[PDB]
């Protein structure tokens, strides 16, 4: 189950 | 920029037996960055219809790929040709049924 | 025993050669089960193992949405990295991410991960406590401040403890006959002479799953830790793995040397001795 | 399939410069160029460009929708499939339109904003382009009402990739690739979810020809502060002894003020706003 990756560097 | 040359392994899926269907594998690993050119060769000629796995990487972030194609071995010399940024000339590794 | 789920993603800029490319792959243990490739035609998360193929359509819609969201985030992170490192827009760069979790034999959470590399080097990583970050250089120190100011580790902790572990356990059951199997190595030895006074003994291990294995050579008992040519474990292509270990022995001494094979598929470790 | 690209940008001023590159068979090899309406007729009477086509100075004749084919000697046709298409849009050919943000340029993460491009000039199409982006500008048909033509570009759900400096352009019928001069630029900022800072005043929010300085401080390690009056100012943050990070904006010789934190190398993403503060004169 994938993770929400929403925060940029 | 860190740069890692690929290790190359040319081998068969199963123990090679003349006349028996099999798979020829070229496994490249430990390389960075990810662009790499891999060709399976039969008597120096490029084999078509070669498939490869999806790009992935190890705990140290270095990449690995498996290139493979179906092949029936014969008493025909097989090899793998690898090009990479870290190589000025393509590296040829022969398959050894020994 | 213990098990793990990992998603690995690679983002590559290649100015003048293609649009930026994003490839993501999901694994349980040594077994790949999904992929997404921004250059492929589907634009969907795709199954890459038979046992995930019977997930309903809502799964594929949900997973596709998340991995596409990741694609956009990391392709922006490429642009950010150029500013942090004062790099030019003509160069090609690589941005890699891994996240996932481990569980023990009981299915309980053991460890979680959420970490990034830039151009092959550690960039930032979530610490074991899932509450703090390790920044590897001054550029990642910027990211750390942002992520602390945003309290983002809370969301990572919530995913790793709940969703990630829940999915891994579900997949372990879905693919039990293949994920919780344990195929033992088939072993043999080759012999090749180097000279009139030396020879190569190669101990072979083939057809085994999982990929973890120990091949070791002993001479009269003390293992040749620094005399054994070990080859990296390689995929056979069918879901099993292969490995060999070789040692150089004085011709006429092959009986002193023994190859030892340790693998979870073996009830008892193997002590193999070459004979003509 | 060759990969065609424009460098540094496909949206380019008249008098500027743009290079078309055609990367094929691990080479920027010999290639020919084609334009839409010419299909398989090579442009410039079949010129076989060698490395990369430098168009400089750019004129309105360079505007167009381009594909390339690269040399392929050991091939049946001798050449490659057509590449991807690249649309060179030449700007500076009409007076600029106007660009404004509704409700405003400060956009909460996840929300939406309308960027409205309009003009007294009767443009058939409007284009919206974020500065420094290789994406095709967004294109919309101009709608006519009460002496003006306009277009509402919807931006969102808001996030960092959509923040930046925007400009909009108009084009007229039959020369769609010949764009106007750009509108005055508009900076679109995404706010949140970073922790909002605190706003205070010295001597205080009560003043009557008197001067006041407003301090914005925080425990989060902001590198920049931004003071916004409801009716825009920027200053670097200084490390104070609480380990806090502050900035002092002198105002005098009123208004409702908020302030936002910002980080180095990230000018278009700000914290949640501080709580409002009212300076009363
Ligand atoms: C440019 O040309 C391609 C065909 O090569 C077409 O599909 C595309 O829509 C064109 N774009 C514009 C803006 O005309
Ligand atoms: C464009 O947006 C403005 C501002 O929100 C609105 O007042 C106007 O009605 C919109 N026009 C159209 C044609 O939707």
């Amino acid at each position: 189950t994938y993770q929400w990756i929403i925060r940029n560097w | 920029m860190i740069q890692r040359t690929p290790k190359i392994q040319v081998y068969s899926r199963h123990p090679a037996e003349n006349g028996k269907s099999n798979f020829l594998n070229c496994y490249v690993s430990g390389f960075h960055p990810s662009d790499i050119e891999v060709d399976l060769l039969k008597n120096g000629e490029r084999i078509e219809k070669v498939e490869h796995s999806d790009l992935s990487f190890s705990k140290d972030w270095s990449f690995y790929l498996l290139y493979y194609t179906e092949f029936t071995p014969t008493e025909d010399e097989y090899a793998c040709r690898v090009n990479h940024v870290t190589l000025s000339q393509p590296k040829i590794v022969k398959w050894d049924r020994d | 025993g213990s098990h793990s789920m990992r998603y690995f993603s690679t983002s590559v800029s290649r100015p003048g050669r293609g649009e930026p490319r994003f490839i993501a792959v999901g694994y349980v243990d040594d077994t790949q089960f999904v992929r997404f490739d921004s250059d492929a035609a589907s634009q969907r998360m795709e199954p890459r193992a038979p046992w995930i193929e019977q997930e309903g359509p809502e799964y594929w819609d949900e997973e596709t949405g998340k991995v596409k969201a990741h694609s956009q985030t990391d392709r922006e992170n490429l642009r950010i990295a150029l500013r942090y490192y004062n790099q030019s827009e003509a160069g090609s760069h690589t941005l890699q991410m891994m996240f996932g979790c481990d569980v023990g034999s009981d299915g309980r959470f053991l460890r979680g991960y959420h970490q990034y590399a830039y151009d092959g080097k550690d960039y930032i990583a979530l610490k074991e406590d899932l509450r703090s970050w390790t920044a590897a250089d001054m550029a990642a120190q910027i990211t750390k401040r942002k992520w602390e100011a945003a309290h983002v580790a809370e969301q990572q902790r919530a995913y790793l403890e709940g969703t990630c572990v829940d999915g891994l356990r579900r997949y372990l059951e879905n693919g039990k006959e293949t994920l919780q199997r344990t195929d033992p190595p088939k072993t043999h030895m080759t012999h090749h002479p180097i000279s009139d006074h030396e020879a190569t003994l190669r101990c072979w291990a083939l057809g085994f799953y999982p990929a973890e294995i120990t091949l070791t050579w002993q001479r009269d008992g003390e293992d040749q830790t620094q005399d054994t040519e070990l080859v990296e474990t390689r995929p056979a292509g069918d879901g099993t793995f292969q490995k060999w270990a070789a040692v150089v022995v004085p011709s006429g001494e092959e009986q002193r040397y023994t190859c030892h094979v340790q693998h979870e598929g073996l009830p008892k470790p193997l002590t193999l001795r070459w004979e003509p | 399939k060759p990969f065609l690209s424009a460098w540094p940008s496909a949206v380019v001023p008249r008098g500027g410069h743009v290079t078309l590159r055609c990367h094929y068979r691990h080479r920027f090899n010999n290639f020919m160029l084609y334009k839409e309406d010419r299909i398989h007729i090579p442009i410039f009477h079949g010129r076989i460009f060698q490395e990369s086509f430098n168009m400089s100075p750019v004129t309105t004749a360079h505007a167009g929708n381009y594909t390339c084919r690269g040399s392929h000697p050991h091939s049946p046709t001798g050449w490659s499939a057509p590449s991807n298409p690249v649309v060179i849009m030449v700007t500076g050919n009409h007076r600029k339109p106007s660009l404004l943000a509704h409700p405003g340029p400060l956009v909460k993460s996840g929300e939406r904003v309308i960027l409205q491009c309009w003009s007294d000039i009767m443009f058939e199409h409007f284009f919206l382009h974020k500065e420094g982006i290789s994406k095709d500008p967004s294109r919309l048909v101009g709608q006519i009402h009460d002496g003006v033509s306009k277009a509402n570009f919807s931006i969102g759900p808001m996030m960092l990739a959509l923040a930046g400096t925007y400009r909009c352009y108009g084009s007229v019928t039959h020369t769609p690739y010949q764009l106007s001069a750009p509108s005055d630029p508009l900076d679109i900022v995404v706010t949140g979810p970073y922790e909002k800072p605190s706003l205070s005043a010295q001597p205080g929010p009560k003043v009557q020809g008197e001067s006041v300085t407003l301090s914005c401080s925080s425990r989060s390690s902001y590198d920049m502060y931004h003071l916004s009056r409801e009716g825009e100012r920027r200053l670097p943050a200084v490390r104070k002894v609480n380990r806090t990070f502050q900035a002092d904006f002198p105002l005098g010789p009123g208004g409702t003020y908020r302030c936002f934190g910002s980080f180095r190398h990230s000018p278009y993403e700000w914290s949640d706003p501080s709580d409002p503060l009212l300076v009363s004169v």
